[PDB]
């Protein structure tokens, strides 16, 4: 018995484990267990990948197994780091199985950065071990036959799930044995043999004749069209030529015979003839031409003594005339055979190292939901703060409402007086002096954070540098200076973050100096305060005015409108969507993710009751606004224009500007020292990040 | 911008 099979092809051995670590680590948070878990997982996949491929050795089950394994835990893997989007150095790289190319050559080796190389050359060798454990086993037995028919079709499959899978993913030309065409024929080959199997198990269990000559056609029908493949292109080893043609006549003669046995029974007997002495034809032709692959023997015999007993019965009794082969029916088909799909997992027990890791198609698309949330939600934001800068820089330059709850011109009006009140309980000038004074601090901590991280790495570069001077055999790693360029560009950066932080400390302190004074006036107690005010005579026809009542009224819905600011922005800031959950279902429902058209109308859902109110504000800010001033320039024409209530008109005036600018400042030098602070932490580890590779080094 | 905080988130 002979039955092709395939050689497995050979491949050098990769670290998987340390390019996929690096990734790993760049992507979690460092020291934590969604990256503990994730190094022994990428660790003992490099093991995997020794045990599957490491070497051409074990030809059982328990290595067809491990290949099965490793193939399935690569193709679970592709979807997680990113390969897609090619930057990892990990190239594969294998051997033709057949020592054959496109030129004349003795052997070609194919490196590839690429998972769907990686796959379809596993998924070969998984295939051509499969078709080597079959080819082993004992077709005189139950098992064997089983495990002969359901290995075949494995790799009739596995070759034509490469056939389909190879150019996609392999992002060039293949090595030959791995092409289309080849991996086509042997499809066809392992699914032949399959038939094969079958015909001898429907032998060995003594089935009728009319079923065995069907079985045996069809593996004729197999065996004759890859033979024919073949009579074209060689790119198989130069066994599997000749094979093919005899398992193709061997095929063809036993569909002959037990249609003979099948024509005898229905007393056709000059066809018996017929179909004995083609069957005959075809095995001495196989025994004489292809003696080296084949032995044919036992079915030769048993042809000529089918031939001869027929012969004697017809020659001396039947006399049936013997009629020629074209003149005969076709022999029919049945197939029994199939080429096994190939889905994931192809392995007994299976489990995914790193199914617990999130697919990268969700991280660009969990990280790209931010940048449009952030987007929106500082809009928003910003649009309202620059609004309410606006409506107090207007009510300011009106003395409003200062000038409608000014009785007469003797005592602080109330508002004025609750500013004042306001600011004090804030702490007064004290605490924008503490936070000016503090500022050129925290400025001169970073400076020497940046200055000592960098004095070392230079430390370092010159002992370096010096010692390759003096012990230039002794002393030859890798210059400083390369090593250090990474680092030494975040320094750089550092130091421009740096200088776009002390031009806002100018802004700041010019700000603080300009306004000082003014508000250190609001801040005096009531009485004082009062006694720094210019005095002035009430144009007294401003009992209840009604060009009053409305500014009162339209002043207070300006309030109202800008209070509600406060809770809109507080709001915009506390809500958020985690978004994983929902893309995880739109990429296990459907193909991909599309973040675009599903983050927007999410983003509405959850923040479009905020946007429409904040789209709201200012349009009613611009109403108010608008006929605040047409009424004002009314206002303004009741009430004279003297020199006591000009002074006392522009101190307060002035004084309202003072209590937005202490409001304004007092943010800025937050803001100042939050950047500050977290810039000291950022810098902190930029030390450690630096000591660390002098100490290494 | 007033303080570079855009330059600080992303580090």
């Amino acid at each position: 018995a002979t039955f092709i099979s395939v050689q497995l092809k050979k491949t050098s051995e990769v670290d998987l484990a340390k390019p996929l670590v690096k990734f790993i680590q760049q992507t979690y948070p460092s020291g934590g267990e969604e990256q503990a878990q994730y190094c022994r997982a990428a660790e003992e996949l490099s093991k995997l990948r020794r045990a599957a491929v490491g070497r051409p050795l074990d030809k059982h089950e328990g290595a067809l197994e491990t290949l099965l394994r490793y193939y399935d835990q690569i193709c679970s893997i592709e979807p997680k780091f990113p390969f897609s989007e090619n930057q990892i150095c990990l190239t594969f790289t294998w051997k033709d199985a057949f020592d054959k190319g496109s030129l004349f050559g003795g052997s070609v080796k194919l490196a590839l950065a690429s998972l769907g190389y990686e796959k379809s050359c596993v998924l070969f060798n998984c295939a051509a071990l499969a078709s080597q454990i079959a080819a082993e086993q004992n077709l005189d037995n139950d098992e064997g036959l089983k495990i002969a028919a359901k290995h075949y079709q494995f790799a009739s499959g596995a070759f034509l799930h490469i056939k389909e899978t190879v150019l996609s993913a392999l992002s060039r030309e293949p090595t030959v044995d791995i092409s289309p065409d080849t991996v086509g024929t042997l499809s066809l080959i392992m699914l032949a043999q399959a038939q094969e199997v079958f015909f001898l198990k429907a032998t060995r269990d003594k089935m009728k004749d009319a079923i065995i000559a069907k079985l045996a056609n069809q593996a004729a029908d197999y065996f004759g069209d890859a033979f024919k493949q073949c009579q074209y292109k060689d790119t198989l080893p130069k066994e599997v030529f000749p094979v093919l043609a005899a398992k193709h006549c061997i095929m063809q003669a036993n569909a002959e015979y037990h249609q003979s046995i099948l024509a005898k029974q229905q007393y056709y007997f000059g066809e018996e003839i017929a179909r004995l002495q083609h069957a005959a034809e075809l095995i001495k032709t196989v025994a004489s031409r292809y003696d080296e692959y084949v032995n044919v023997k036992d079915f030769s015999d048993k042809i000529n003594r089918a031939l001869a007993a027929a012969k004697k019965d017809n020659d001396f009794i039947y006399h049936d005339r013997v009629p020629d082969l074209k003149d005969l029916d076709p022999i029919g088909k049945a197939t029994l055979v199939k080429s096994t799909p190939v889905n994931v997992p192809i392995s007994q027990k299976f489990t995914d190292l790193f199914e617990k890791m999130v697919p990268v198609s969700v991280q660009q698309s969990l990280a790209a939901y931010n940048q449009r949330k952030a987007d929106l939600v500082n809009r928003s934001i910003a649009q309202m703060r620059e609004a309410t800068t606006l409506a107090n820089g207007v009510l300011a330059s009106l003395n409003l409402p200062a000038a409608i709850e000014d009785v007469s011109g003797d005592t602080v009006p109330q508002s004025i007086l609750t500013k004042s009140r306001s600011v004090i309980e804030q702490g007064g000038i004290q605490t924008v002096d503490q936070l000016i004074k503090e500022l050129p601090e925290l400025l001169q901590r970073n400076r020497e954070i940046l200055d000592e991280s960098l004095r070392l790495l230079d430390e370092e570069e010159a002992t370096d540098n010096d010692l390759r001077a003096k012990f230039k055999e002794r002393w030859q790693r890798t210059p400083s200076n390369e090593l250090y360029k990474p680092l030494r560009a975040e320094g750089t950066n550092f130091r421009t973050v740096l200088d776009k932080a002390v031009q806002a400390d100018g802004q700041v302190k010019e700000c603080y100096q300009s306004h000082r004074d003014t508000i250190v006036l609001l801040c005096k107690p009531e009485p004082e305060l009062n006694a720094a005010i210019p005095s002035a005579n009430p144009a007294k026809t401003m009992q209840g005015s009604e060009v009053v009542n409305v500014l009162k009224s339209l002043l207070s819905n300006l309030d109202e409108v800008k209070k509600e600011r406060e809770g809109l922005e507080n709001d915009l800031k506390s809500v958020n969507f985690d978004m994983t959950s929902k893309f995880l279902t739109a990429l296990a429902q459907d193909g991909v993710i599309n973040e675009e058209a599903l983050s927007v109308t999410e983003l509405d859902r959850v923040y479009g009751g905020l946007t429409t109110k904040v789209q709201e504000s200012l349009k009613k800010q611009e109403g108010l606004l608008k006929n605040i001033q047409v009424s004002h320039q009314e206002f303004s024409k009741m009430k004279q224009s003297n020199n006591e209530a000009n002074l006392r008109e522009e101190v307060l005036k002035n004084l309202a500007t003072a209590y937005d600018n202490f409001v304004e400042l007092v943010a800025n030098l937050k803001e100042g020292t939050k950047f500050y602070n977290e810039l000291t932490e950022i810098l902190v580890r930029f030390q450690n990040k630096c000591s660390d590779i002098v100490f290494a080094r | 911008e007033l303080y570079p905080l855009a330059s600080l988130r992303s580090l």
